[PDB]
C-alpha cells in the first residue's frame, strides 16, 4: 500500500533475458497534441488560416489500416484520437465498448 | 570456355529478381491502400497493380527455363600474382580513348627518297593473308613497281605505283591477255565492258577519296580492302532498290566508311 519500490535488479537480467524472445512489436501513444495548446503563446499569437494544416493505425480498435486508409472516422476533438465511424462487424459487435463512446472520447 | 560463365549471368540475376519481385508483391498487397483523391483510380488501380507484379513474377519465372534451356555444364597465394598480368590487359585498354583518328586540323602551310625494297616490304605485310588474291610484283620500267593481281576467277587487275606512291589502277575480267604482244603489261588500254569501265571511274574517286598526306600504306591497304569486296559482285542484290538491275546495272558502288553495293542513281 503506496510502496514507493524500484524493482530489484534481479528482475531487471530477468527482463533482458526477454529480448532472446520476446521483443516490442509497437505501441500507441495517444496524446498527439493537434489543438492549441502547443502551438500559442501569450503576447505571440499565431495568424492562422483555413486549410493549411502547417502507420495509420485505429486509436480506439486494433485493426491495422494501409498507408492512406479509406475508411471515415468520427472527429474526437478533445484528444484527436481516430473515433473510426463504420465499425467493420456489426451482426456480432459488443454493444456497450463501441457505444460508451458513440458519443465522444474519455 | 566463357559462353556458359556469361550465360549463366541472366540466370543468376533472374533468380534475385524473382526474389525481390516476389517480395514487392508481398509487400504491395501488405500496403494497404492509397487513395489519392478518387476511389476509381484506386480501386480500378488495385486489380492493375495486382495483375502487374503477379505477372512480372510470372513472366521472371517464365523467362528464367529459357535461359536454363540454353546454358550447359601456395594454395591460394600465388593465385594472386596470375591475374594481374591479365588486368594490365585492360590497364592497357585505359589509356586508349575514343579520340582515335579524328583531329582538329587546320591549314599546314606555315605562318623523301626510299628505296624500292621498302615498297617490297610493304607489299609483302598484306598479301600474306587473302590466298584467293594473288600479287605479282615487276618493274620492266624504271624502278616504278606496277602489279598483277588475280582474283579466283574473276578479275585481273593491273596497279601501278609511281615514287612509293599510287599511279593508277586498271581491272579486267578473267579471259584476257592483259600482257601486250610483247609480253609486257599494258599501261594505256581500256577494259571494253560497259561494267567496268563504269567502275573504274568509282576506283579513281575512290583513290582521291583516300587521303594521307604522309602514310599512303594505309590508302592503299583501304584501296585493297574495298576491292576485296568486289570479289562479291554479281551476287548481292542492291540494298534500296531490291533488284540487282538498275537500268540493267547491277549495284557496285561501295559508299565510303559502309561497304554494300549501290548505284550512282542508288547512291
Ligand atoms: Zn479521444
Ligand atoms: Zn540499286
Amino acid at each position: 500500500e503506496g510502496p514507493a519500490s524500484e524493482p530489484d535488479e534481479a528482475l531487471v537480467d530477468e527482463c533482458c533475458l526477454l529480448p532472446s524472445q520476446l521483443l516490442i512489436p509497437s505501441l500507441d501513444w495517444l496524446p498527439a497534441s493537434d489543438g492549441l495548446v502547443s502551438r500559442l503563446q501569450p503576447k505571440q499569437p499565431l495568424r492562422l488560416q483555413f486549410g493549411r494544416a502547417p502507420p495509420k493505425i485505429d486509436h480506439l480498435r486494433r485493426l491495422h489500416l494501409g498507408a492512406c486508409p479509406t475508411e471515415e472516422c468520427k472527429a474526437c476533438t478533445r484528444c484527436g484520437c481516430v473515433t473510426m465511424l463504420k465499425s467493420p462487424n456489426r451482426t456480432t459487435a459488443v454493444k456497450q465498448w463501441e457505444q460508451r463512446w458513440i458519443k465522444n472520447c474519455l | 570456355v566463357s559462353v556458359n560463365l556469361e550465360a549463366f549471368s541472366q540466370a543468376i540475376s533472374a533468380i534475385q529478381a524473382l526474389r525481390s519481385s516476389v517480395s514487392r508483391v508481398f509487400d504491395c498487397l501488405k500496403d494497404g491502400m492509397r487513395n489519392k483523391e478518387t476511389l476509381e483510380g484506386r480501386e480500378k488501380a488495385f486489380i492493375a497493380h495486382f495483375q502487374d507484379n503477379l505477372h512480372s513474377v510470372n513472366r521472371d519465372l517464365n523467362e528464367l527455363e529459357r535461359l536454363s534451356n540454353l546454358v550447359g555444364k601456395l594454395y591460394s597465394q600465388l593465385l594472386q600474382a596470375y591475374k594481374w598480368s591479365n588486368k594490365l590487359q585492360y590497364h592497357a585498354g585505359l589509356a586508349s580513348g575514343l579520340l582515335n583518328q579524328q583531329s582538329l586540323k587546320r591549314s599546314a602551310n606555315q605562318m623523301l627518297v626510299l628505296p624500292p625494297q621498302y615498297v617490297d616490304d610493304v607489299i609483302s605485310r598484306i598479301d600474306r593473308m587473302f590466298p584467293e588474291m594473288s600479287i605479282h610484283l615487276s618493274r620492266p620500267n624504271g624502278t616504278s613497281a606496277m602489279l598483277l593481281v588475280t582474283l579466283g576467277k574473276v578479275l585481273k587487275v593491273i596497279v601501278v605505283m609511281r615514287s612509293l606512291f599510287i599511279d593508277r589502277t586498271i581491272v579486267k575480267g578473267y579471259n584476257e591477255n592483259v600482257y601486250t604482244e610483247d609480253g609486257k603489261l599494258d599501261i594505256w588500254s581500256k577494259s571494253n565492258y560497259q561494267v567496268f569501265q563504269k567502275v573504274t571511274d568509282h576506283a579513281t574517286t575512290a583513290l582521291l577519296h583516300y587521303q594521307l598526306p604522309q602514310m599512303p600504306d594505309v590508302v592503299v591497304r583501304s584501296f585493297m580492302t574495298w576491292l576485296r569486296s568486289y570479289i562479291k559482285l554479281f551476287q548481292a542484290p542492291c540494298q534500296r532498290c531490291g533488284k540487282f538491275l538498275q537500268d540493267g546495272l547491277p549495284p557496285t558502288w561501295r559508299d565510303f566508311r559502309t561497304l554494300e553495293a549501290f548505284h550512282d542513281t542508288c547512291r
